[PDB]
């Protein structure tokens, strides 16, 4: 098998090995908040035996872990590496030799990341790596190298993989699809490579300048030698924010392609939806001074900066009003994928209004560094990742794995991690609104009880994952018995109205895609005739 | 020399893997592999002295 | 003896006749020459004017009834193709897989696809 | 005989967009007008009564 | 021709590559760089040794995968007109990517200088700069860049001509010529007038400066195996991307060494 | 493009004529129902008889099913209700409401 | 080459083909993934 | 002044930076209050009815007045939510003629301050830091993490420069009670203007990451009427 | 085409043995019944019409929905479940872990809100931090 496997070259293996690496790095990430709600459940460091140091290491190890290890690798690595092939009806990925170096060069650096925090030290940093905190001054050993080599081995493995997908899609339609009959989520999976491949250079700039001031002697960031580290934040900003919306694209798309055919009818003007994508594509280069209005930044500097980090809420407001049409006027079959998708607009909604109270510069001077700022993205990122994720696995999973997850257990783990995450992120607004500092593992004795009910909201998520993970074992080994008996749900679209039986038995499935034709799970070099469309 | 038509001929008349198939390769191959086990297999084993403490001596 | 260099289209019988004569030891290999496998047929094909690998979208002329299928050729048993209706753009693109033994409907514009095979396995 | 019974999705989404307007004015009427309106009057008291104080 | 010979071949343009084990030997020594250079400049690694191997094997390793890929272009041949088209596009979005990491780097040295603390004395500003004399070493220097893109695009019409012997000579020629280039860089870094600690102006210098360095060994590597791909005739007059790739990227290295010189010899003074 | 209800019921009426098989005539039901409107009277009376004419009672009690679950007030279900009497009682069709007692 | 695909052979273990239980393995990789962090944690504070 | 347990607000403001932004905080919350309303009831509404409506409307999809009503809605909204931003941003500014300025630079876990403007003996200005206390220094009646040795004095209604500057490390001058939250890297200082209008103890901490010792660096402000504020600055 | 009627044993009552019957009797009860369908419908027997209907148009096979009858139940038992599971697991590890602060105490915030009565810190809203027991 391992000429199957470690000698990888076609897109759904690589893309299943995508898949269960973003399983691992996010059980792991989650496991270090759990460390993290567990040290903040109650004021004085009750766990950690003091070692604040070891907080801000986990802090760091979370951030780095659920970004760019969970989220990026699922959503860009295994979704994108099965579906952009197959959705476009490519026999396999143009450059797949470059997509399997990608996926395993990403464990290269999990290993060094956990040898980061294993090493003498462990990177105290924080997942922004500002110096001179990241000096060799206020951080000897090895670790933030090491650490900053995860990050450079994921930039690699990002940059890789995005221009992959753009020459996939760009050289291998089939035979009708020119680019205005495009699949929804081929657009999303072109526009983050776009984006991609215009951020992580300057990403790989600053990182690489950040290390040659750390061990190098050199004088970009550190004052001592005429230099500052306000280079630095701009540089891993402007990668910063595009780095964001490129996490939520994807998101978006998947969450599309579960509305748009639960609620029985088309996407409500793809044209305009791919458009809104690229208009929050290229409007969040653009913004990339928002998140240091605090650094001192001039009068008309915040005050152009606000007004396009408050603009870039109408193309966002475009697509969830397109996502609102979609579900107005069909017929929702509540399953789990659309259980999930509900669930991501309602809190989506939220968290992006918390952000659009966030951006403007009169009113971050009392919100930065807050518990405010982690209530907008700790929804915003969670949310529309974590929620979008398992809409992309509990609506494609019987089709590219070929087995059949149990239905009540599925609802009851979306319920459960719905629940959990409202509870566990909604005190963070009011932490934030009454001013707790970020990266704090003690804090003021007033904020015990919101930090208290939100490490409980960390168990219930943190039980909703290992139900998860318990729904996963039982597909593997019961999927067969659960397409037989009654349990999952078979069918996925629903017969329509006046559609008989015998007639819907002989025309299942009603896709607007082509993966759903597919068989289950698919042949392994499927498109021997080059799939034709009108 | 212009082998080439006689290298398509031996590359499609193989039932070989694709890196061993014309014949300088596999002194190319050997002294690859031996080198490539012995660059991932020592710094492997520097960590648990790096995780010890324990630094390069005489420097 | 030797199996041949495939000078034609209608002359190549398996890959073993892509291979070509060489340059001789003074100008630059020319295309016909040194190209070998599927890019030589390929360029055999463009030389000929038979356009191998067919791009050609599905005809969406007529609707394709029950009584008059719209058949497709396929090299396999099972071919997946997109429909959009009686124009080339009337309703929102619905993949369809004919298979040999059976035919592919609609459910929209009511077309029926009926999969002609080239197979002989 | 029977009129041509036309657009009711038209009629039912106006009025639900403009029940949904009329749910979040109310909504942030009771928030500003609650929240707002008493801090700012308890701070102008407080504030009243330190100038009182003062003069 | 006949439906029967039709079925026997790809049915599609795409290549259909074989398993290769290049992935994840290129990433364990990708990994055991990175390791061994992060446990070595910290002084857990006395003698430089790991470093060196595992950039070796690094080395190797790309060596035999372009071989492989090689050898699949001009051997195996499943090189199509749309594979072609990929791989060009592919490299176009990889020059892309470069030019936007020497991007990033001028913003940063932009950032720096153009918005310094105000002087309110005596404008046309710097106080705290890079030693006197950086001319004449950069005047042979892009001189013979625009000779080697002069010459290169004249091999490169002479390889659609046809004409062998002068496209091999002009090849030889810009090989030479760009890696006497590279060795007078190295020479000039050595013979130099100050050391990067002087300053973020000179930080920024030599780190541009030895960016480029590894760019343009990286050049001149493509002009040594596209002159080892000629010589053994493995270039045609059509199908040639090798030649493209190498072109194109030997355009953009010189746009961006014209745009360095300029910005750091001329306007940025 | 858009279109008023006369065309709508010129362009159903020549489609309930030309479907033959079971499946083009639910395929043109579901298409004839998934609209902002209600079809007329004439185009339920077709749908009707093109039910006849494929040998299959079913679709002609959903076709008075999805026409009530249409309607938006049961007075004009009963408007409707009346109103295709005679074909109703000619073809024999019970009605979903009176076929089920509970 | 030519890869045996059926409804097991798309994921790179062997769920159903075994000599032991399967659910110790499929448990224990999870449980690795969530102990990493536990065992980073106990290295700290050892150290 | 002092965070309240189970908060759902900002603190009591002191300033007219902190009550400027808490009337802009709520007028932004009063439309996104108004959104979130939108969102959520038509969400509601529309799983709770189309949830068992069986006959999906597919043929809709153009919807071109209600494309250029999502266009044109937000950006007058976002128009009106960013008229009196820009006009209290532009506001709150300017150091509009101050009278007294004090330097707080930020050292490795300890603030320090230099009153910018008075002597001490002879020719020499005056300056001290703000250790935290250690827990074991308590005493019944003194709040964990929030005390310091030496609590810093500043005078009533008088428009105050706070200028900071960091000396190893990136920190934050942080008070939200005061309305301020300024970053300080060692480069560059970084000057900010505040009035506080009434007598009080305002707490603070660096809100940013400072290493290990990064919770325990409190900012202790207390503004005193000025005869108590020139008797102390005697008595310093 | 058909005899005088079809009997009662398999064409009435069709609603809890359908999904139950073998393929076999399924196509030939089916088969019977569209031969059936071919005579006007105001001929056709009462269970006739309620068993074709239920061929067509019935809750079984695809047209099952996704919590059959009794799932509500489940779901809610679950999650209350769940999240009672949650907060003992939570509980148990807050009893099994670190030691408080000593500034949690009932006298320490009596004193501390003491002070902050004495500075009249938090004049309008609550400076009273007691929030423990
Ligand atoms: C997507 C990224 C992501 C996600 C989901 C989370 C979710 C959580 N995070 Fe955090 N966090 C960050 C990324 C993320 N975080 C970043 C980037 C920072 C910045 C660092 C800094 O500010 O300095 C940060 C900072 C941060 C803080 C701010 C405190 C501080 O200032 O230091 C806190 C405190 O609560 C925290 C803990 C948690 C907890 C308890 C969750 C809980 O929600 C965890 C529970 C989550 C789940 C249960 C998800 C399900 C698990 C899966 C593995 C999904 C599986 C999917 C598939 C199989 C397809 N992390
Ligand atoms: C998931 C990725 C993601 C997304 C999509 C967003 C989306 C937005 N974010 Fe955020 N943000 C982050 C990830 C993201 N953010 C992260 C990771 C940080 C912290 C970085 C760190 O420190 O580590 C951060 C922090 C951050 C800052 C910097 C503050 C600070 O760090 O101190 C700002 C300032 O502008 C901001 C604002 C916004 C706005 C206005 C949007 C908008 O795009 C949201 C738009 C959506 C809506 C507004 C709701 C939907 C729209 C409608 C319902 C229409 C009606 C609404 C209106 C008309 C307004 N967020
Ligand atoms: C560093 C970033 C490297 C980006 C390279 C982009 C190359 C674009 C291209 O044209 O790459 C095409 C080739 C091979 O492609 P293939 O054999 O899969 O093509 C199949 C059809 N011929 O990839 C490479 O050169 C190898 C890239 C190695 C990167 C190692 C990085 C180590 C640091
Ligand atoms: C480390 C140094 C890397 C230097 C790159 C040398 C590439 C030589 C292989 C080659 O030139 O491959 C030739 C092949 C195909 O050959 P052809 O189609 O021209 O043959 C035609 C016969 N009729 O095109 C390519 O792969 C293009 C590769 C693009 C460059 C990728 C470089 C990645 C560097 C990452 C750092
Ligand atoms: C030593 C000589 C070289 C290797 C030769 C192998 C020896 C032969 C005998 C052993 C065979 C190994 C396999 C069986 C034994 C074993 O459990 O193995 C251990 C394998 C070795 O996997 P691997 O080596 O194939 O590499 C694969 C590199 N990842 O880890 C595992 O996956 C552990 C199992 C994890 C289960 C995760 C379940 C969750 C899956 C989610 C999927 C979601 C669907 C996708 C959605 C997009
Ligand atoms: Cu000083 Cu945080
Ligand atoms: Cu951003
Ligand atoms: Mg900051
Ligand atoms: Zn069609």
């Amino acid at each position: 098998m391992v000429q199957r496997w470690l000698y990888s070259t076609n897109a759904k293996d690589i893309a299943v090995l995508y898949f269960m690496l973003a399983i691992f790095s996010g059980m792991a990430g989650t496991a270090m908040s759990l460390i993290i709600r567990l040290e903040l459940a109650a004021p004085g460091s009750q766990y950690l035996h003091g070692n604040s140091q070891l907080f801000n290491v986990l802090v760091v190890g979370h951030a780095v872990l659920m970004i760019f290890f969970l989220v990026m690798p699922a959503l860009i690595g295994g979704f994108g590496n099965y579906l952009l092939p197959l959705m476009i009806g490519a026999t396999d990925t143009a450059f797949p030799r470059i997509n399997n170096i990608a996926f395993w060069v990403l464990p290269m650096g999990l290993v060094c990341l956990v040898t980061s925090t294993l090493v003498e030290s462990g990177a105290g940093t924080g997942w922004t790596v500002y110096p001179p905190l990241s000096s060799i001054q206020a951080h000897s050993g090895p670790s933030v190298d090491l650490a900053i080599f995860a990050l450079h081995l994921t930039s690699i493995s990002s940059l890789l993989g995005a221009i992959n997908f753009i020459v996939t899609t760009l050289n291998m339609r089939t035979n009708g699809m020119t680019m205005h009959k495009l699949p929804l989520f081929v657009w999303s999976i072109f526009i983050t490579a776009f984006l991609l491949l215009l951020s992580l250079p300057v990403l790989s700039a600053g990182i690489t300048m950040l290390l040659l001031d750390r061990n190098f002697n050199t004088s970009f960031f550190e004052v001592s030698g005429g230099g500052d580290p306000i280079l630095y934040e701009h540089l891993f900003w402007f990668f910063g924010h595009p780095e964001v919306y490129i996490l939520i694209i994807p998101g978006f798309g998947i969450i599309s392609h579960v509305v748009s055919t639960y609620s029985k009818k088309p996407v409500f003007g793809e044209i305009s939806m791919v458009y809104a994508m690229a208009s929050i594509g290229l409007l969040g280069f653009l913004v990339w001074s928002h998140h240091m209005y605090i650094v001192g930044l001039d009068a008309d500097t915040r005050a152009y900066f606000t007004s396009a980090t408050m603009i870039i809420a109408i193309p966002t407001g475009i697509k969830i009003f397109s996502w609102l049409a979609t579900i107005h006027g069909g017929s929702i079959r509540l399953a789990t994928p659309m259980l999930y998708a509900i669930a991501f607009l309602f809190l989506f909604t939220m968290g992006g209004l918390t952000g659009v109270a966030l951006a403007n510069a009169s009113l971050d001077v009392a919100f930065h560094d807050t518990y405010y700022v982690v209530g907008h993205f700790h929804y915003v990122l969670s949310m529309g990742a974590i929620f979008s994720l398992f809409a992309g696995y509990y609506y494609w999973s019987p089709q590219i794995l070929g087995l059949n997850y149990n239905e009540k257990l599925a609802q009851i783990q979306f319920w459960l991690i719905f629940i959990g995450a409202n509870v566990i992120f909604f005190p963070m607004h009011f932490l934030g609104i009454n001013g707790m500092p970020r990266r704090i593992p003690d804090y003021p004795d007033a904020f015990a009880g919101w930090n208290y009910v939100a490490s409980i909201g960390s168990f219930i998520a943190t039980l909703s994952l290992f139900l998860f993970i318990y729904i996963l074992y039982d597909q593997l080994v019961n999927g067969l018995n659960n397409k037989v008996n009654n349990k999952s749900v078979i069918y996925n679209k629903a017969p329509d109205f006046v559609e008989s039986n015998t007639i819907f038995n002989l025309n299942t499935v009603k896709s607007s895609s082509i993966e759903f034709l597919l068989t289950s799970p698919p042949a392994v070099h499927s498109f021997n005739t080059p799939a034709v469309q009108s | 020399a212009n082998k080439v038509i006689q290298l398509q001929k031996i590359f499609q008349s193989s039932t070989k893997p694709l890196w061993w198939r014309h014949p300088r390769s596999a002194l190319y191959l050997y002294p690859f592999y031996a080198i490539f086990a012995v660059a991932v297999v020592t710094p492997l084993l520097y960590i648990p002295n790096a995780i010890r403490g324990i630094k390069a001596k005489k420097a | 003896p030797v199996v041949k260099t495939a000078q034609n289209l209608a002359e190549v019988n398996g890959p073993e006749t892509l291979i070509g004569p060489g340059a001789k030891e003074g100008t630059v290999p020319t295309d016909l020459d040194q190209e070998t496998g599927l890019a030589r047929l390929e360029l055999l094909g463009k030389l000929e004017g038979i356009d191998v690998f067919d791009t050609k979208p599905l005809d969406s002329s007529r609707k394709g009834t029950m009584k008059d299928p719209i058949i497709i050729e396929s090299y396999d048993d099972y071919r997946y193709v997109g429909c959009t209706g009686s124009p080339a753009g009337s309703h929102t693109i619905m993949w369809l897989k004919p298979t040999v033994n059976e035919v592919a409907r609609c459910w929209e514009c009511g077309s029926v696809y009926k999969l002609n095979p080239v197979g002989v396995p | 005989t029977i009129a041509p019974i036309t657009g009711t999705i038209k009629r039912r989404v106006i009025m639900d967009i403009v029940l949904g307007f009329s749910l979040g004015g109310v909504m942030a009427s009771y928030w500003w007008w609650g929240f707002h309106m008493d801090k700012i009057n308890k701070r102008e008291k407080f504030y009243a009564e330190l100038a009182e104080r003062k003069k | 021709m006949t439906h029967l010979e039709r079925s026997r071949h790809q049915q599609h343009p795409f290549h259909m590559v074989m398993p290769s084990p290049w992935p994840i030997v290129v990433s364990f020594a990708l990994l055991s760089l990175a390791l061994s250079t992060a446990l070595t400049m910290h002084g857990y690694i006395g003698n430089m040794n790991m470093v060196y191997l595992a950039l070796f094997v690094l080395l190797t390793s790309s060596i035999l995968w372009f071989r492989d890929i090689v050898a699949e272009a001009t051997y195996l041949g499943d090189h199509t007109m749309a594979v072609r088209k990929g791989i060009n596009l592919g490299f176009l979005m990889f020059v892309l990517s470069e030019v936007l990491i020497f991007a990033g780097l001028f913003w940063a040295y932009f950032h720096s200088a153009m918005s310094p603390d105000v002087t309110l004395g005596a404008c046309w500003p710097p106080v705290g700069i890079e030693a006197v004399q950086p001319t004449e070493l950069p005047l042979l220097n892009t001189i013979i860049l625009l000779s080697s893109g002069a010459t290169v695009t004249y091999s490169h019409h002479a390889l659609i001509a046809g004409n062998r012997n002068k496209a091999l000579s002009g090849l030889l020629i810009t090989f030479w010529l760009i890696v006497i280039f590279v060795t007078c860089q190295y020479i000039e870094y050595t013979n130099a007038a100050f050391t990067i600690s002087d300053g973020v102006y000179g930080s920024v210098f030599y780190a541009g400066t030895g960016l480029h360095f590894l760019h343009m060994v990286m050049l001149a590597a493509m002009l040594g195996v596209n002159y080892w791909r000629m010589r053994n005739y493995h270039l045609t007059a059509g199908h040639h991307v090798g030649y493209e790739t190498t072109i194109i990227y030997t355009h953009v290295l010189d746009v961006i060494w014209l745009f360095l010189y300029v910005v750091f010899y001329w306007w940025g003074v | 493009d858009e279109e008023t209800f006369e065309e709508f019921t010129a362009r159903y009426e020549k489609e309930f004529d030309e479907a033959y098989d079971l499946f083009e005539v639910q395929r043109v039901l579901n298409n004839c129902f998934s609209y902002d409107l209600v079809p007329a009277p004439a185009v339920i009376e077709k749908a009707l008889r093109a039910a006849r004419r494929v040998n299959d009672l079913p679709t002609a009690i959903r076709v008075f099913e999805a026409l009530k679950y249409k309607v938006e007030n049961e007075d004009q279900y009963k408007a409707y209700l009346d109103e295709l009497k005679d074909v109703r009682q000619e073809l024999g069709v019970p009605l979903k409401e009176e076929l089920f007692p509970s | 080459v030519h890869f045996k695909d059926g409804v097991y052979e798309n994921i790179p273990f062997k769920v159903k083909g075994r000599k032991t239980p399967y659910a110790l393995s499929h448990f224990g990789f999870f449980a690795i993934g969530f102990a990493v962090p536990f065992v980073a944690c106990y290295v700290q504070l050892k150290k | 002044d002092v965070p309240t347990p189970y908060a759902c607000y900002f603190q009591d403001s002191a300033t007219p930076n902190q009550e400027g932004i808490l009337e802009l905080h709520d007028n932004i919350m009063f439309y996104l209050l108004v959104i979130l309303g939108l969102v959520s009831w038509m969400l509601y509404t529309i799983v709770m009815t189309y949830s068992k409506n069986p006959i999906a409307y597919k043929y809709i999809k153009h919807g071109q007045t209600i494309e250029v009503i999502w266009t044109i809605f937000p950006a007058v909204i976002l128009l009106i939510i960013a008229f009196p931003s820009f006009i209290l941003l532009y506001l709150c500014d300017e150091v509009i003629s101050p009278a007294m300025t004090i330097k707080a630079i930020g050292y490795q876990w300890y603030w320090k301050y230099e009153y910018s403007d008075f002597i001490n003996d002879s020719g020499e200005t005056v300056e001290f830091e703000s250790y935290v206390i250690p827990d074991e220094l308590l005493e019944e009646g003194q709040l964990r993490l929030l005390d310091t040795d030496t609590s810093m004095v500043v005078p009533v209604d008088t428009h105050i420069r706070f200028v900071v500057t960091a000396a190893d490390v990136i920190h934050d001058f942080a008070i939200p009670s005061l309305g301020i939250k300024v970053d300080a890297t060692p480069g560059r200082l970084n000057q900010v203007s505040a009035l506080i209008q009434r007598e009080g103890v305002f707490y603070g901490a660096c809100s940013e990451l400072c290493g290990t010792g990064h919770a325990n660096m409190p900012i202790k402000i207390e503004a005193v009427s000025l005869p108590k504020f020139l008797e102390w600055l005697n008595e310093q | 085409a058909q005899t005088h009627a079809l009997s009662n044993a398999a064409v009435m009552d069709l609603q809890s043995r359908w999904e139950n019957m073998p393929s076999t009797e399924q196509q030939d009860i089916v088969s019977k019944l569209s031969e059936r369908q071919k005579l006007p419908w105001a001929q056709l027997t009462e269970p006739e019409k309620q068993a074709v209907w239920y061929i067509s148009y019935g809750e079984w096979g695809p047209r099952r929905p996704v919590l059959n009858k009794g799932d509500s139940s489940f779901i809610a038992k679950g999650v209350a479940a769940g999240l009672l599971f949650s907060v003992g697991l939570f509980a148990v590890v807050r009893m099994a872990g670190g030691q408080d602060a000593k500034t949690m105490n009932k006298e320490w915030q009596l004193k501390s809100d003491e002070y902050l009565k004495s500075k009249n810190a938090n004049p309008w809203g609550g400076y009273s931090q007691v929030q423990s027991k």
